[PDB]
């Protein structure tokens, strides 16, 4: 039942990239959004993808293999993991043969000419070198015909995939994400020096999406005082912590230890994480 | 209810008829198609707040009775609704034999 | 731990219930779309079936075969195919009765 | 059209029948069915309008001729 | 000796709707200080002053919610376009479309005065104004005059567009006999979408075009945009006889996706006759 929220993200992300391929076609020259060149450069994602999508097969498969029969009233969890694949905007098994395309297609590149740059490129610097400009206008031609022409092109442009917490404009608030001493002054500021409204680690973030298992965050959660925020990148979670009846699949004061205890103490950046002051 | 217009009555009969009598039915006819054209309009406003109550379901809720009122408010929203439908389907058979010349002008001149 | 058993098992039984209620409601008031709407709508509020109201008026030769005990005697067929249905059904003065088998308080039906 | 007006009122119902019938979250394909309900009842609705005013001006136009 | 009590008043700044005339509330504006005016009343017996007070309280009362309601159009209508015709305590007569009539009002506004503030702000739209059939809408709904005014802002563009289309057929008998059997006519759904459609009873085909008002989207952050489309019934085939110019239509224009095209209305004007140049 808690992989649920989760996959709602996961679903959502795969939208944002698609979207993105329909708008770079008309405009090829906007270089605000070279972000998707790098997403599908990298080796590892593709083939994480995959695997991904793998075990996805292997769980349905299993559960299909393997159902629950004693109780039928707990079979809704297992069921709807198999209407969220099928709901979906978009088929993943079309989605699934764009990225094993991509890896193919780029490794032939490899042995035309050598180059070790182009890794780097693809992984880090989410762009590709002048000196390729050809491969470039592969991406935008070929994305066209292979996937989208299996989902709805209306639906997926004007499709609600706001609020992924991607950019860091949307997870500090707009009152401090701003230079606030010059370079002279250093980089390091006191808290003194801080906005009245500003000056706690409540009014840093936007407390409103958690950002392990990427679910709602209620009120109840928000005023207990029992989330975490995390030092480097500034997410916030409540992970590590027993979670509300009303979250569970069925009210009940039996506390489970869920798998958000696997970042009690270290977040996902490797961040350390502390209890939020109130 | 009155048919003016009988039935079975070839078209250029009824321009005879129609040629005389002060256009008595020709006034009558203008105010039907008049209020069928101002009762148009009302009925998609209404249609559309109907929509909206739908909608809003979830919202200004917290009582029982709350919920019969406002449904028996919904259930009667639905018995004017087929009662207008009753009555524009009267208003639309008064104007049907009056709509039947436009078949037979419309092949003849064909 | 018999109290999720119990739940549980209440959950299984309302929704055979349900069930049985909606195959049960798309007959007995096929003819009446409003009726329908409004009877289910008003059982999703949870509103006993003595304290609504019927626009139309249901002929009474089925009222007269569910119970049987007018001139006609019910069927030993019927009397087991009633039987083995998991509701009892019933027409009193142009209303049905619905009550729940094995809780007798007041099951709010509301979302 | 007298039978699409009615019809379209009972299909919106109907249409929402299978909605309340998971009731008794929400499905898109009943949303879209829900919604291309809608907008052809209105659709219709303007159709109807603008066939009843031409053939109110046939009226006038043969009256007068 | 004159029988009469005047209430003279002074602005605070240069407001510039000392400019308009506000002749038709009978206030009077001083010749030697711009910015000073008088309220006038005439009396009998004179110990009667609550009267004399109370209507010079309300026209103030008024006067204070017009300056609020001209402030903010200001600050929503900032444009080449905005200018006020007429003053009135009970009505506002203002232009702010490229209407070249000097006394012809493009948006009329009642005013329906509190104690205090504007009970009900009542959009009426002049017949030549081609943004009258939009009336019943806004009549019959209570939504916020400032979203009002966006939205009038936001599809002025666009209702001078649509009056230039219903403006070629409207035209008067140009010596032709081009009697064309597609009728330009406008369908509304409700304040969210536009719709028109071509009527040929000749050939008997339609031309739908929505307009609807759908959120995209757009760097982290949501925007409105005009999407101007072909409707999912639109899948005409190529048997169609008035196909040809439908096809014609996808081919030289499907922001563009394949079937919708979201367009900024500052844009909306040029494009939409460029879709109109097919048309016409």
């Amino acid at each position: 039942h808690s992989l649920i929220p989760v996959a709602k993200w996961f679903v959502k992300f795969i939208t944002y990239l698609t979207q993105e391929i329909l708008i770079l076609i008309n405009d090829p020259t906007n270089k605000e959004y070279t972000l998707v060149h790098g997403i599908f450069g990298a080796k590892m994602s593709r083939t994480l993808i995959l695997s991904i999508l793998n075990e996805i097969k292997k769980v349905t498969q299993i559960v299909a293999k393997f159902p629950e029969t004693s109780y039928p009233i707990l079979n809704e969890s297992s069921t709807f993991l198999k209407l969220v694949l099928s709901e979906s905007p978009v088929d993943f098994e079309k989605f699934e043969t764009f990225l094993v395309d991509v890896n193919n297609k780029f490794i032939a590149l490899c042995e035309q000419q050598p180059s070790q740059e182009r890794e780097f490129s693809l992984l880090v610097k989410a762009e590709i070198p002048p000196e390729y400009a050809k491969v470039g206008d592969f991406l935008l031609q070929y994305a066209n015909n292979a996937v989208i022409s299996h989902a709805n092109a209306a639906a997926v442009y004007f499709a609600d995939t706001s609020g992924l917490k991607i950019s860091n404009s949307e997870f500090f608030n707009p009152e401090i994400f701003h230079l606030l001493q010059p370079l002279e002054e250093g980089l390091i500021i006191d808290t003194d020096k801080l906005p009245i409204k500003n000056r706690t680690s409540k009014s840093f973030s936007k407390l409103l999406y958690d950002d392990v298992t990427c679910d709602k965050l209620s009120v109840s959660e928000i005023s207990d005082g029992k989330l975490k925020r995390c030092s480097r990148c500034g997410s916030v979670t409540r992970a590590g912590n027993i979670i509300s009846s009303d979250k569970t699949i069925v009210p009940t004061s039996i506390q489970t230890k869920r798998w958000p205890t696997m970042y009690t103490r270290l977040c996902i950046c490797s961040g350390m994480l502390f209890e939020m002051d109130g | 209810m009155d048919s003016i217009i009988p039935a079975g009555v070839k078209l250029d009969d009824l321009q005879v008829i129609l040629a005389k009598n002060e256009n008595e039915t020709r006034d009558k006819v203008c105010k039907q198609i008049n209020e069928a054209r101002d009762e148009i309009l009302p009925l998609r406003l209404q249609f559309n707040e109907f929509i909206q109550i739908m909608a809003n379901i979830d919202q200004e809720g917290s009582k029982q009775a709350d919920r019969m009122a406002k449904y028996l408010h919904i259930r009667d929203k639905i018995l004017q609704l087929n009662d207008r439908f009753q009555t524009l389907s009267s208003h639309l058979e008064a104007l049907q034999p009056l709509f039947s010349t436009v078949p037979e002008y419309l092949k003849t001149a064909d | 731990f018999r109290k999720e058993e119990l739940l549980l098992k209440d959950l299984e039984i309302r929704k055979l219930e349900i069930s049985s209620r909606f195959k049960h409601r798309q007959e007995i008031f096929k003819d009446s779309p409003m009726d329908l709407f409004m009877s289910t709508l008003g059982d999703c509020l949870g509103i006993k079936d003595e304290e609504m109201l019927t626009s139309c008026t249901i002929p009474k030769a089925v009222v007269d075969h569910i119970n049987g005990s007018g001139k006609r005697k019910p069927t030993k067929a019927a009397q087991r195919a009633r039987d083995q249905d998991s509701i009892d059904i019933s027409i009193k003065d142009n209303k049905l009765v619905m009550k729940s088998k094995f809780n007798k308080s007041n099951r709010s039906y509301s979302i | 059209y007298k039978n699409k007006l009615t019809v379209c009122f009972d299909d919106i119902l109907k249409v929402g029948a299978e909605m309340m019938m998971q009731q008794q979250g929400f499905s898109q394909s009943q949303q879209k069915l829900l919604k291309e309900k809608v907008k052809l009842f209105h659709g219709i609705l303007d159709d109807l309008e603008t066939s009843l005013s031409q053939s109110s001006s046939y009226l006038e136009t043969l009256t007068a001729l | 000796s004159n029988s009469q009590i005047r209430l003279y008043a002074k602005f605070k700044r240069n407001t510039m709707m000392i400019q308009c005339q506000i002749d038709k509330l009978y206030i009077h504006f001083v010749q030697e200080e711009p910015l000073a005016f008088y309220l006038e009343e005439s009396f009998t017996n004179l110990g009667i002053i609550v009267q004399y007070l109370t209507k010079f309280r309300q026209k103030l009362m008024q006067l204070v919610v017009l300056t609020d309601v001209v402030e903010r159009l200001h600050k929503n209508f900032e444009s080449e376009n905005f200018k006020i015709i007429a003053l009135q305590p009970n009505e506002i007569s203002f232009k702010y479309l490229s209407n070249n009539d000097e006394d012809d009002k493009d948006c009329t506004i009642k005013i329906s005065t509190n104690d205090d503030s504007i009970k009900n702000l009542t959009v009426q739209l002049s017949p030549s104004n081609p943004q009258h059939i939009i009336q019943p809408f806004l009549d019959n709904s209570k939504m916020d005059y400032h979203f009002i005014f966006s939205y009038l802002q936001f599809t002025s563009s666009l209702f001078k567009a649509l009056k230039v289309i219903l403006n070629e057929r409207g035209g008067k008998f140009h010596e032709s006999g081009s009697q064309y059997s597609t009728m330009v006519n406008i369908g509304l759904h409700n304040l969210n979408e536009y719709q028109i459609v071509y009527y040929n009873p000749q050939a008997g085909t339609k031309i739908t075009i929505c307009i609807e008002l759908k959120t995209v989207l757009h760097n982290g952050r949501d925007k409105i945009q005009f999407h101007i489309h072909f409707a999912d019934v639109a899948h005409i085939t190529t048997k169609s006889p008035a196909y040809p110019m439908m096809h014609q239509v996808r081919n030289q224009v499907f922001i563009r996706l394949g079937n919708g095209v979201a367009c900024d209305p500052s844009e909306i004007e040029p494009i939409l006759m460029e879709i109109h140049n097919i048309l016409k």
